[PDB]
């Protein structure tokens, strides 16, 4: 029985795999979607039986195929997948019931009893901290970990030591298959915590805490991705501190290896306004104007899994084309090139009225500059060039469609 | 049981079982193949619904009075109804 | 409507580059990075406070290869390409 079971798991896993090389868009979610539903029924058929000790190194190896491949297909983890752990970590313990953390405890006691399934334990270990790191969990994701290794690592508090010191068991030897394993998974970990960490410093005003991290991302599992917003993040570091020339190398490298080079030229556009290099920085921000007009996944816990969305104080926040040519043609206005900044804010406005055919230009929400504010941007832009007329019919439009803005309108008319 | 042939002296039964923790299951020389979860717990009995070219369904009774039509060829829940004094 | 037709805009909309746009963006913002780039500044920030005299520390020889190895030095310490420090230093 074990056997079928046994050769099912296998049978699924080789064709996942098949799916993961081979297949078109449509026919590898199919085959992903057929193997994760054989895993589903599989999982049940073995949740049918009492505990069986034999049975639980394929469950937890079932468990985390069919936990990963979800996790991987729908782009993200949930809660689900907590229960899911919950309901193998229940049954481990049914052997021989309140929350996963005096679950975990009692667990690792049961597996220093020395029964021979700690190359999935370990996995799954990965798994429940891959959910802790995606659901900032990381006190409770720390005192797993220490009660993993030697609680005398207790006072240990910094993760990426534990989580370097944490030793995965075995070479994992035949036993069932499976899309990951627990090296696999702690090289994923160490450095998706290492980049959030740096990424936390620099926004909280550390970039001196940051570099540390920020190197501990590219020494090691580091898929290029990674390593274009590693570069990124370390040419933030360096500007925050006052070496430019530093910050520069960086932001070259991630130019050089990305194929996505919104974040450095932005870093750059911010660079030479720290410095005053102001045609220079307009440059920068007309090359992204250009760069974000131009534009695959994989059945297994990759590391852009364990990011999370950037935010706006980040330094690897990119808006739209609107919201940053909105940002050229303030920045042009500001220095004094009104020519340049009308020619902007009129190409900015036509994008954004004109458009009901294609698909609709970007709108700035509450963060962003309410609309006859940018209406008057425009209109003093247009001004400021000598386009008195053009200023007219923008005030008149505006006023035709729809206070302060009002007064100013009538203002703007008057200049004009 | 759903079919008896005879290979010697011993033989072979497909049987139907079905369990506490809300399964059933299909074997074929006690080898487990095609296994479901129901919805509710504590099935009762099974009964077998014909129903016209091979659309052939387990129908399933419970002591909470309610009752599932699961698929052969599928293990496949296809209907649930509920307070269901009797099935026939 | 007068005003709307003097407002209605044109080479406003664009849609997609070529591939070979996106290279030719990224080679002009490298070529923009180090043009306003500079190695006196990385020499004051990376060592703590440029002529062949400086690599070769205060007129020692005049030999070729020598010079090779100390810009190879210089070049390891900054992570500096060896060229952009020979074109600085014989610039200057």
């Amino acid at each position: 029985c074990l056997d079928l079971w046994r050769e099912k798991n296998d049978r699924l896993v080789r064709q996942a795999k098949v799916a993961q090389n081979s297949g078109l868009t449509l026919r590898r979610q199919q085959l992903a979607q057929d193997a994760l539903e054989g895993l589903r029924g599989l999982l049940h058929s073995l949740q049918g039986l009492p505990a069986a000790v034999p049975v639980l190194p394929l469950e937890l190896t079932v468990t985390c195929n069919f936990i990963i491949l979800r996790a991987s297909l729908a782009q993200g983890f949930t809660e689900d997948q907590a229960q899911d752990i919950q309901r193998s970590l229940e049954r481990v313990l049914e052997t021989q019931e309140q929350g996963l953390r005096e679950l975990w405890d009692s667990v690792l006691r049961a597996s220093c009893l020395l029964p021979e399934l700690l190359s999935a334990l370990h996995r799954l270990v990965g798994l429940q901290a891959a959910l802790w790191l995606s659901a900032d969990r990381l006190g409770d994701l720390a005192l797993l970990l220490e009660t993993l290794n030697g609680s005398q690592s207790g006072a240990s508090k910094d993760l990426l030591l534990l989580l370097k010191t944490w030793s995965p068991p075995a070479e994992e030897l035949d036993a069932p298959l499976t899309l990951q394993d627990a090296q696999g998974l702690k090289d994923v970990l160490l450095t998706a915590f290492a980049y959030r960490q740096g990424l936390q410093e620099l926004i909280t005003g550390n970039p001196d805490k940051a570099l540390s991290s920020l190197h501990e991302a590219a020494s090691g599992l580091c898929p290029r991705p990674v390593l274009v917003q590693v570069y990124t993040a370390l040419g933030s570091c360096h500007r925050k501190m006052g070496n430019p020339q530093r910050a520069l190398l960086y932001l070259v490298a991630a130019l050089k290896e990305g194929s996505a080079w919104g974040p450095p030229l932005l870093e750059a556009s911010r660079l030479y306004q720290q410095l005053g290099d102001t045609t220079a920085e307009l440059e920068s921000l007309e090359l992204l104007v250009e760069a974000l007009n131009v534009p695959a996944p994989q059945f297994l816990i990759e590391v852009e899994l364990l990011l999370p969305p950037p935010d706006l104080a980040s330094p690897l926040h990119c808006g739209t084309q609107s919201q940053t040519k909105h940002i050229l043609a303030s920045r042009c206005l500001q220095t004094g090139r009104a020519g340049d900044a009308a020619e902007h804010y009129l190409d900015l406005l036509a994008l954004l009225l004109d458009s009901s055919e294609p698909r609709f230009s970007p709108p700035p929400s509450p963060p962003g500059p309410c609309m006859p504010e940018v209406f008057l941007e425009a209109a003093v832009a247009l001004i400021q060039a000598g386009r008195a007329q053009d200023a007219l019919t923008l005030c008149e439009e505006l006023l035709s469609r729809t206070p302060l803005w009002v007064s100013a309108t009538h203002l703007l008319q008057g200049q004009a | 049981i759903c079919a008896t042939e005879i290979i010697k002296n011993q033989l072979r039964i497909s049987l139907i079982a079905l369990t506490r923790k809300n399964q059933l299951i299909s074997f074929q020389n006690g080898t487990p193949k095609n296994v479901c979860q129901l919805p509710f717990g504590d099935p009762c009995a099974v009964q077998l619904m014909d129903s016209g070219g091979g659309n052939l369904f387990f129908v399933v009774s419970f002591i909470s009075n309610n009752a599932c039509a699961v698929w052969k060829e599928s293990f496949q829940v296809a209907a649930k109804w509920e307070k269901l004094s009797l099935v026939l | 409507r007068r005003a709307w037709a003097e407002l209605l805009a044109g080479r406003v909309k664009r849609e997609k580059y070529n591939p070979e746009r996106a290279q030719k963006l990224k080679e002009s913002a490298v070529r923009l990075l180090r043009s306003h780039q500079d190695l006196n500044a990385l020499l004051l920030e990376v060592e703590g406070p440029v002529i062949d005299c400086d690599s070769s520390e205060a007129y020692a020889n005049h030999s070729s290869s020598f010079i090779g190895s100390a810009l190879q030095d210089q070049a390891s310490r900054l992570g500096v390409p060896v060229g952009i420090l020979s074109a600085g230093m014989v610039a200057s």
